[PDB]
């Protein structure tokens, strides 16, 4: 798995791969790793899929309950706080989870990283999975805050491609999302074999 | 990794820590903050495991702020420290034990400044200076060599810079920038972070 | 082990009409100093002292709970407590946790406020009291003080000889241990006064 | 006063609360059910007052019910029955019979008649089912007493239907399905104030047999059974 | 004295027959359905010219496709509404689809006659809720409206009024209904009914109005989206 | 345990315990609140001063948090309990969510607490009617109210306790935009209002004022007497006008 | 079980069930307790209403430990309860402190129980007021508890049927410097005024608290003393 | 199980509870108690009722108690119910010490009790406690402190108070003869001996139908001392002489 | 002791424009022996949805009973049959319920879409599902999955037409694939059962394989 996310002037961008393995046998190659929690939030899958789906569904339900009760969209900080305080009651059982919560609240964009151990932290560039190490190198050398939209897309795509080239437990297709002040949008879903020729 | 240090003067207190987070090969962050403000003139520096630090610190913070908004005055540091120690030793012998170390630098109007120490087993010593983490090995001696009870302010800052240079010279982990704060009769003050290019 | 995680040593002797108690004042974690002013001797009433050694957190916890119960006892009916009663109370307090216990080894020393008859006692990890007229020892340097107090002690001892006796033994017994030392504190009790002293020790 | 509680026998051995509950069944819309040699039928009235509530339910492929009391407490017994049948199918792999089910339902209802602060269920029930021994019609009252009858009806002014059935008793066991339907519908027709005739927006009918699993008919499928009336 | 689960010599519980008389003191509400959505209108019953009228919430949202109007005791209702919401979400959690209005009303009614002293009463429920609700929403089979009493006997309807003066107004609402009636005529009829039945006046502040027409979600009328129709 | 029905309906709905709890408020101590343009005022009064009492101890204006205040007009033992519960919840909310509370949140919390005790077994309803005030984010001063039944409405100038009827009748005819223009003006209104229920002048007043980021204030009798004399002079001038 | 109090405040502010219980000890087989320097004395009275009854089977003076005594005035059946409770609390105190329990603490705890049976769920107050003697650190102790939970440290008091006429008789005879030989005479003679018919030993029971342990006197001793 | 209950917690038709305002009617027939605070100490006086051939002076005292190193109480109601509130207060103070390792302020200790008897007016079904009290203590924040309490969880601080039989006449005669910040521990005892014989129904005091306690701070430590018969004899004699001066 | 077993029993599924297919072997084994040769692993829930399971047998049986008990509950409480997406969303939760003592079954569901199309859902023993077009879970997954992706997805084939699938072609493909995957795997053989879902209803077939 390789999932990355970063924020800049015109909001946040998320990217992920589409492979799943069971040992050394490729089960499927068309997985959805960018979860659509709500029309204003987004998630991410890494580790166990059942967990990273169940708990995020519960989170979405709680967000909707809050919106109904208080008549105001919830914030990213409180959402990540909820998600962290939910799985902390299952410390030392076998749960594996690594997640990114992204959004835009009254004080601007927001990106938080969460995991099953308990460390919840903000930031501006994040990447997790078995191929995060290869993607950090490409994301750093190329990152900038005063960037355009037509370029961050290519940046994330190239990072994911170069991560799949070396890592064996990651490959398949590349999914990319972009969040804005209004809501998020699905911009593209490419294939690695169709990108290899685009480059050399 | 981790590093906390505290120094006590005649009419002030000086605390410092590192600001870094990592997952076994890579540092995710470089602007962390290991400090917590329990009140206007009390500071808790916690460190240790992953998800226990924030839980414990926020529990303590809530209870102290509640005491304040309930009674009408604040809580003395010599009391907050024993409260922390009691709660931690109690939760040590249950299904959810916490694995953390902490300092509780503070200041008071009657007894003056204070500096304490804990070791995740609920000991609660007290000293005119103290430190945590592996780095403590390469910077405690220095204190014992150059420290005096009537140490002024800038001289304490210089001693701190000395210890940090020693760390960056003999220690393997990077730890390039630190957060430092001071406590005085008027309150808390934040100083320019000690950074090395 | 876990008992020696920090280190400690305490001793107590008996004389003619005055008793004594002594202890070391180091605090550290298994190889390292932190501070040299740690308190191990607590006053449980007047003419009655208690010293604990072992795990520091349990040291403090026991001290606090004992003060709780002792204050409630004193307030219920007004009488300064007797030493044997304190021995039994600590026994109960340590045996209530036979499973999941503490790790302290107490030592009690005091008089009787009706005849000023001296009394000293040593308990164990679970409350096995052992009253001795000679002396009592508790800590990690126990076999270095048994053989030291069995070679100097005598039946009747004046206060000054009692102070000169317990001090040499304690010092020359901790000078052969590495997880105990860095100061010595002595308390001598009398019929109408108490004298507290600190000695000159090596800081190596 | 021996009337305010359910744990106080009267000087003549009468628990007034159970009678006061029974008096709640003689106010609801009437319902009827009779037995044949092969099938079982149930009908109702659905007194609209301009919409009203339904009056028939489904328990399982071979058992159905008709209620004439408090609609809130009836759903409770319905759930009880559904769960009992699900359990019997999960464990033994066999459709639970009718006799044991009615016995269970009777025991479930006796407890609150014997302690403090409770009240008896104020609903009567008509049960229709089919098993190896043929069809079965059962009746249930607030008191934990269940009968086994060839024909019965409950509700207000249900005496006329009872008399009409006692007069037509020796005619079943050979009539066909539609003949049974006509007999039942013309028996129910007497529980009206001689000022209204049965229509499609009032009647609801359920039917069970050895070849069909308790089918219900709504207002739009009852018309086929209305032809053949008189004054 | 007497208990709470005690019957009368008529087959009628006592607390319920007594509570139903409470709704005869509350304000009035009207709910209507048609072939292309429903309509809910309610009254506020102001008392003083110093209360902020924007604080009176009598028409709430259960979900994007369900609504609710309430009369009687506005307090006892706050315990049921939440429940409904919860139920709905749990449905979407396990089945990834929307709950029916019949199901929602049934789940709410199941919580009406849960009260008595025998049980340990962890829920502490000691008496019935004095409220009368009026739901409404789109579903898999067209739009639906329902009515609920404090006894748990929900029944579907086509146009219903509840409240103090919901005795003669129901007649007028019984005359002015045809299956092919549209939404606008229904709204105007409900408004004129409330005018004739209300005492003080008919302003765009003393009313709340809502619709659940298909295609769209629950909607509340603004202060400006109202007066444009009162000019009759 | 105790599982018995304390509050129950009646032949007219008419929950009796609440109708009775509402009578204590009719004899407690008057209180007044006002929501000005950039200030909020609380003028609790009806104090029975004995000259041998520490004014600190019995106050009746309390802070639940730096944003919110409160006043009450009934039994004190229960008010203390309510205020403690509310402080607890304010802190828990500031914990889970990383931002302070809003007036409506804590008001709804208190209302749910009040209503739970009109339905639970073995519990007796509260006997207080509070008067909350606060400063939400982006300013927006807010004044609310509550009853022992569980209701709550947002008011502009409401009064509780004994004599609140006359206070409301006097206030509904004096609160105007042209009358509320400055901080010094909002307060005079409260003093003029309390002068009616007042018994022997300005000897029983515990005025306060909440402004943007002061977090509280209480006035000393000096300015109270100054304002009283100013009101007397204004009354003399108006009488000369008539 | 019922959960609500049956003892409640009256309009005048007084608990009435306590008074109604205090009216029971009025008929309670008069008892007597006297204090001296070398010990304390307790003496009851028996009302065997037949020769068919037995004598060496029923005992009113029951010990608590080796140094504390007991006697009552009122309902017998409600006295063994307190006896058992006290014998339990004494052993608890011993097991904890490894030392016999003093007297005052025992009276405190017993009264705490007698009061806890005053506003609990579905019970009534007891119908007895105890009298308990003891010896501690070289000094006697006499105490008297009530059904309300209040205990006083009395000195030659009396209670029962003719106490108003037994305490005035006991006031004009207490010299305060007596030995443990004539205090017994005084005890006997006091209740001798409240006795109908011929007196004997089988109609009397006695116990003493000297510096050797609480003891009960056999019929031989009572007979020897009954001889003036 | 419903025709034997009084429900014990019910709002009367006028908004008032009955059991509480009844217990307050018996409180007014108990041992007169009085409390004064002076710039250099705090004094607490009380009146006794038992005069017989009793074993007096067996304990520290009959009406005064202790709660910690720096507090005391003077309960003036039913004794049986009061013997448990002292235990509760001691438990509270010891728990506070165990947790914060510092002496407990007095206001906290008063509130934690006024909350224990509030539940007895709302939940349960039990009759409430029927005792009013008078706490004296010293803390480092406000110094000397005297506080009051009432059967329904209601408390308030004062400068000088009296409760029990004839407390109103005392409170009246006391609000005139009390100078603000112009008082000491030498004249406070005099005013106490004055009001006590101006209020008590006996012709005069014999120093045996009275009791007094003083709390002061002497060389850091805090002293709570009761006066011997000789001291009170000298005090009453000096009062007699002062009155003779008129 | 060990509370699990291995029985084998590969499963296969396919979806089409207006039809769905579910195929299974017919045999039960334990170690190196054979218990029986008539034990199908395909079951019918409603008139437009079938399901197959493989792995530990007791868990399979009890899970089928559970599903059948809950469909009736839904029908009773909502007065309507349950769709395919709903059954999948319910199965995810039923599985995750036992996250710390899991089942050991690899489920597959086939049926008709809401309107008229064909739908397939592949699951895991923990409850992670996703909609797919063709899946061959079971023991012989590695033997069939690499084949169905060439003749049905046309991977690694250039200048090839799409020529959408049909009914008889898919049936014959399934037959040939299972006839070939029996000479290499030892847990599979002795018969083959096919269940087909179409606009009309549910039809069944039967074929014979070699007996080892």
């Amino acid at each position: 798995t390789t999932t990355l996310a970063f924020k800049f002037r015109h909001g946040v961008i998320v990217a992920a791969d589409s492979r799943a393995t069971a040992g050394a046998y490729i089960a499927s190659q068309t997985v959805k790793k960018v979860i659509e929690i709500n029309p204003y939030l987004l998630g991410t899958m890494a580790g166990g899929a059942a967990d990273c789906s169940f708990w995020e569904r519960l989170l979405a339900r709680q967000c909707r309950i809050y919106e109904l009760r208080n008549k105001e969209r919830i914030s990213v900080a409180a959402a990540s706080k909820l998600l962290a305080n939910m799985v902390y009651q299952y410390k030392g059982m076998g749960l594996s989870m690594g997640t990114m919560i992204c959004g835009w609240d009254k004080r601007g964009p927001g990106l938080y990283y969460v995991d099953s151990e308990g460390n919840r932290i903000s930031g501006a560039t994040f990447s997790v999975g078995s191929g995060s190490v290869y993607a950090y190198g490409v994301m750093d050398r190329g990152y900038s805050y005063d960037l355009e939209v037509e370029q961050a897309y290519d940046l994330a795509r190239r990072a994911i491609y170069q991560a799949t080239y070396r890592d064996a437990y990651s490959g398949g297709a590349v999914n990319l999302y972009h969040v804005r002040e209004d809501g998020w949008i699905r911009v593209s879903s490419d294939n690695v074999a169709d990108l290899h020729e685009k480059y050399s | 990794m981790e590093y906390l240090i505290g120094i006590q003067g005649p009419d002030y207190v000086l605390v410092a820590s590192d600001r870094v987070a990592a997952s076994n090969i890579v540092q995710m962050k470089d602007d962390h903050d290991k400090m917590f403000k329990m009140s206007e003139k009390i500071l808790l520096l916690c460190v240790g495991e992953a998800g226990d630090t924030v839980q414990f610190a926020e529990y303590i913070q809530k209870n102290v702020q509640l005491y304040k908004m309930r009674n009408g005055y604040e809580l003395s540091p010599t009391a907050a420290a024993n409260f922390t120690r009691r709660n931690l030793a109690d939760c040590l012998r249950s299904r959810t034990p916490y694995h953390v170390n902490l300092l509780l630098a503070g200041y008071d109007e009657h007894e003056g400044p204070a500096l304490y120490y804990m070791d995740y087993l609920a000991a609660l010593a007290k000293a005119p200076f103290a430190a945590h983490g592996y780095g403590a090995f390469l910077t405690l001696s220095i204190l014992d060599r150059y420290y005096t009870p009537t140490i002024s302010r800038e001289r304490a800052v210089e001693l701190l810079r000395k210890c940090l240079e020693e760390l960056q010279k003999r220690f393997i982990l990077n730890l390039p920038t630190f957060s430092v704060r001071i406590i005085d009769k008027n309150g808390i003050h934040d100083l320019d972070n000690i950074s090395f290019p | 082990s876990i008992m020696s995680y920090n280190g400690g040593a305490v001793m107590a002797m008996k004389g003619k009409n005055c008793v004594a108690i002594a202890a070391d004042r180091r605090f550290g974690i298994q190889a390292q100093l932190v501070t040299t002013d740690f308190q191990k001797i607590f006053p449980m009433g007047d003419r009655l002292y208690i010293g604990l050694a072992g795990l520091a957190t349990d040291v403090q916890t026991v001290a606090q709970r004992l003060k709780f119960r002792l204050n409630l006892y004193e307030l219920k009916e007004g009488r300064q407590i007797k030493p044997y009663t304190l021995m039994s109370m600590v026994a109960n307090l340590l045996y209530e946790k036979r499973f999941g216990p503490y790790y302290t080894e107490p030592v009690i020393a005091g008089l009787d406020p009706k005849t000023f008859k001296p009394f000293i006692c040593s308990l164990d990890l679970i409350g096995c009291p052992m009253v001795t007229d000679d002396f009592v020892v508790s800590g990690t340097c126990a076999e270095q003080m048994y053989g030291m107090c069995e070679s100097l002690w005598e039946p009747n001892m004046d206060p000054d000889h009692l102070f000169e006796t317990i001090s040499q033994a304690m010092l020359n017994a901790v000078d052969r241990d590495a997880v105990s030392g860095m100061g010595v504190i002595v308390h001598i009790i009398e019929k109408d006064k108490i004298t507290t002293r600190t000695l000159k020790a090596r800081m190596d | 006063q021996y009337d305010n509680d359910v744990t106080v026998w009267s000087p003549q051995g009468r628990i007034h609360q159970i009678e006061y509950a029974m008096e709640a069944v003689k106010q609801g819309s009437a319902t009827v059910g009779l037995k044949s040699k092969t099938h079982a039928v149930l009908v109702a009235l659905k007194r609209a007052q301009a919409a009203h509530q339904k009056k028939i339910l489904h328990v399982d492929n071979h058992i159905g019910i008709s209620i004439a009391g408090l609609t809130a407490d009836a759903r409770l017994l319905c759930n009880f029955m559904r769960q009992e049948c699900l359990d019997s199918r999960f464990v033994f792999d066999r459709p639970l019979p009718v006799s044991r089910l009615v016995s269970l339902i009777g025991s479930k209802t006796q407890i609150p008649t014997q302690r403090y602060g409770r009240r008896p269920y104020g609903v009567g029930l008509l049960i229709a089912g089919y098993d190896d021994m043929g069809p079965h019609i059962f009746q249930t009252c607030p008191s934990a007493n269940y009968f086994d009858c060839r024909a019965m009806s409950i509700g207000a002014r249900s005496q006329s239907a009872r008399t009409y059935l006692e007069r037509h008793m020796s005619e079943f066991m050979e009539c066909n399905l539609n003949e049974l339907v006509k007999h039942g519908l013309r028996a129910l027709r007497e529980t009206l104030p001689a000022e209204q005739d049965l229509t499609t927006k009032n009647v609801s009918i359920g039917i069970v047999g050895k070849d069909l699993e308790f089918t219900i008919y709504d207002d739009d499928d009852v018309s086929p059974f209305l032809e053949g009336l008189e004054e | 004295d007497r208990g709470v689960n005690t019957f009368s010599p008529e087959g009628r519980l006592f607390q319920v027959e007594y509570d139903i008389e409470a709704i005869k003191l509350g304000s009035t509400a009207i709910g209507i359905q048609t072939s292309e959505g429903v309509c809910l209108a309610v009254e506020k019953r102001i008392t003083s010219p110093l209360m902020e009228p924007s604080s009176i919430e009598k028409i709430v949202e259960i979900d994007a496709h369900i609504g609710c109007a309430m009369s009687g005791l506005i307090a006892d209702a706050k315990t049921l509404i939440d429940k409904a919401r919860v139920e709905t979400q749990n449905h979407w959690f396990t089945y990834n689809e929307t709950m029916t209005v019949e199901s929602v009303t049934q789940a709410v009614s199941n919580l009406a006659l849960q009260f008595g002293e025998e049980d340990a009463d962890p829920g502490a429920m000691s008496r019935p809720f004095g409220v009368a609700l009026l739901f409404g929403g789109v579903d898999e089979k067209g739009p639906q409206l329902f009515h609920m009493d404090p006894s748990g006997t929900f029944v579907q309807c086509d146009a219903r009024a509840i409240g103090s003066a919901s005795e003669g107004a129901q007649s007028s609402l019984q005359e002015l209904y045809h299956k092919s009636m549209t939404l606008k005529e229904a709204i105007k009829s409900s408004l004129i009914i409330l005018k004739q039945v209300m005492e003080e006046k008919l302003n765009a502040t003393n009313i709340e109005l809502a619709t659940v027409q298909p295609g769209q979600n629950f909607h509340m009328f603004t202060k400006e989206e109202l007066e444009e129709v009162i000019k009759d | 345990s105790y599982d018995r029905a304390i509050t129950v309906f009646s032949p007219d709905g008419h929950l009796f315990q609440v109708e009775y709890a509402q009578e204590a408020v009719k004899k407690g101590s008057t209180a007044v609140g006002v929501r000005g343009r950039d200030i909020v005022v609380l003028g609790v009064e009806k104090k029975s001063v004995a000259k041998l009492q520490d004014e600190r101890t019995v106050r009746k204006i309390c802070a639940l948090d730096d944003n919110v205040c409160m006043a009450f007009a009934g039994l004190t033992a229960d008010a203390r309990i309510v205020i403690n519960r509310a402080r607890v919840e304010c802190q828990s909310h500031r914990l889970t969510v990383e931002d302070p509370v809003t007036v409506e949140y804590i008001t709804r919390y208190i209302a749910s607490l009040k209503q739970r005790y009109t339905q639970s077994n073995g519990r007796r309803p509260f006997g207080i009617s509070a008067l909350i005030v606060g400063f939400d984010f982006d300013g927006t001063p807010r004044l609310y109210q509550t009853d022992p039944s569980g209701t709550y409405h947002a008011w502009k100038a409401n009064a509780i306790g004994r004599g609140a009827k006359s206070v409301r009748e006097f206030l509904e005819k004096n609160y105007t935009d042209e009358a509320i223009e400055t901080d010094d003006l909002t307060i005079k209104l409260v003093i003029k209002a309390l002068l009616e229920v007042v018994q022997s002048g300005g000897k029983n007043i515990e005025l306060a004022v909440m402004r943007r980021d002061q977090s509280l204030k209480i006035l000393n009798p000096e300015e109270i007497e100054k304002y009283v004399a100013e009101i007397e002079k204004e009354k003399e001038e108006n009488e000369k006008k008539k | 079980g019922y959960s609500f109090s049956l003892t409640t405040f009256s309009p005048s502010g007084k608990l009435v069930q306590i008074e109604y219980a205090l009216a029971a000890v009025a008929g309670g087989a008069p008892s007597v307790g006297i204090k001296a320097a070398n010990g304390v004395v307790l003496a009851t009275e028996k009302k065997q209403k037949s020769i068919l009854y037995d004598e060496r089977s029923v005992h009113k003076v029951e010990p608590i430990t080796k140094h504390i005594g007991l006697v009552y005035s009122g309902m017998g059946p409600d006295y063994r309860v307190l006896v058992h409770r006290a014998r339990k609390l004494a052993q608890q105190y011993y097991l904890v402190y490894q030392e016999p329990i003093p007297t005052a603490q025992l009276v405190q705890r017993v009264a705490s129980v007698m009061q806890e049976y005053t506003q609990s769920g579905g019970v009534r107050p007891f119908g007895v007021s105890l009298l308990i003697c003891g010896w501690n650190e070289g000094r006697p102790y006499l105490f008297q508890s009530d059904p309300s939970g209040a205990y006083f440290a009395w000195k030659a008091t009396a209670m029962g049927k003719n106490y108003v006429n037994g305490k005035t008789f006991l006031e004009k005879r207490y010299n305060e410097d007596l030995e443990l030989e004539d205090a017994i005479h005084t005890a006997i003679l006091t209740l001798k005024e409240s006795f109908e018919g011929q007196m004997t030993e089988d109609n009397i029971e006695v116990g003493i608290c000297n510096e050797a342990g609480f003891r009960r006197l056999t019929p031989t001793e009572v007979k020897d003393y009954l001889a003036a | 199980s419903r025709r034997y209950d009084s429900r014990t917690t019910i709002f009367s038709p006028e908004g008032r509870l009955y059991q509480v305002e009844y217990a307050m009617e018996a409180i007014g027939h108990a041992g007169t108690c009085l409390g004064i605070l002076a710039n250099d100490g705090v004094l607490l006086a009380a009146e006794r009722r038992n005069i017989h051939k009793l074993l007096d002076e067996v304990f520290f005292s009959e009406k005064i108690y202790k709660l910690n190193e720096d507090m005391a109480c003077s309960v003036a109601g039913i004794t049986s119910d009061a013997n448990v509130l002292t235990n509760e207060l001691r438990l509270i103070a010891q728990r506070y010490l165990l947790q914060y390792q510092e002496p407990i302020p007095c206001e906290q200790l008063v509130t934690a009790l006024c909350d224990i008897k509030q539940a007895y007016t709302q939940f349960g079904g039990k009759r409430p406690f029927g005792v009013s009290l008078l706490y004296i203590g010293w803390d480092k924040h406000y110094g000397f402190q005297l506080y009051q309490s009432d059967p329904s969880g209601n408390y308030g601080g004062w400068k000088a108070t009296c409760i029990g039989n004839n407390s109103a006449a005392a409170v009246s005669m006391l609000k005139q003869d009390y100078k603000e910040g112009e008082m000491t521990l030498k004249s406070a005892l005099a005013l106490a001996i004055k009001v006590l014989n101006k209020t008590m129904d006996v012709s005069k005091l014999s120093a045996e139908k009275v009791e007094i306690a003083t709390l002061t701070r002497e060389n850091g430590k805090t002293v709570i001392r009761v006066l011997k018969q000789k001291e009170v004899e000298q005090l009453i004699k000096k009062h007699e002489e002062e009155e003779a001066k008129a | 002791f060990s509370p699990y077993v291995f029985n084998g029993g590969t499963i296969l599924a396919i979806a089409g424009e207006d039809f769905a297919i579910v195929a299974s072997d017919t045999r039960l084994s334990e170690g190196f022996s054979i218990h029986t040769r008539d034990s199908p692993k395909c079951y019918k829930l409603t008139d437009k949805t079938v399901i197959g399971c493989s792995g530990f047998h007791g868990d399979c049986l009890t899970l089928t009973k559970i599903i059948e008990a809950r469909l009736k509950m839904y029908k009773h409480s909502n007065n309507k049959a349950m769709t395919t997406g709903a059954i999948a969303a319910m199965l995810s939760t039923i599985l995750y319920s036992r996250r710390f003592f899991p089942y050991y079954v690899y489920n597959i569901i086939g049926g008709l879409d809401e309107e008229g199309k064909g739908a397939v859902y592949s699951f895991d023993p923990v409850g992670s599902y996703q909609r797919d077009s063709f899946k061959a879970g079971g023991s012989a997954s590695a033997m069939l999955q690499p084949l169905l992706d060439n003749q049905v997805g046309f991977k690694n084939m250039q200048n090839v037409e799409h020529v959408p699938l049909s009914l008889d072609r898919a049936m014959r493909l399934v037959k040939d694939v299972f006839i070939s995957a029996a000479e290499r795997d030892v847990y599979t053989g002795d018969a083959l059962r096919i269940c087909i879902v179409t606009k009309e209803g549910i039809r069944e077939e039967t074929v014979s394989l070699r007996k080892d």
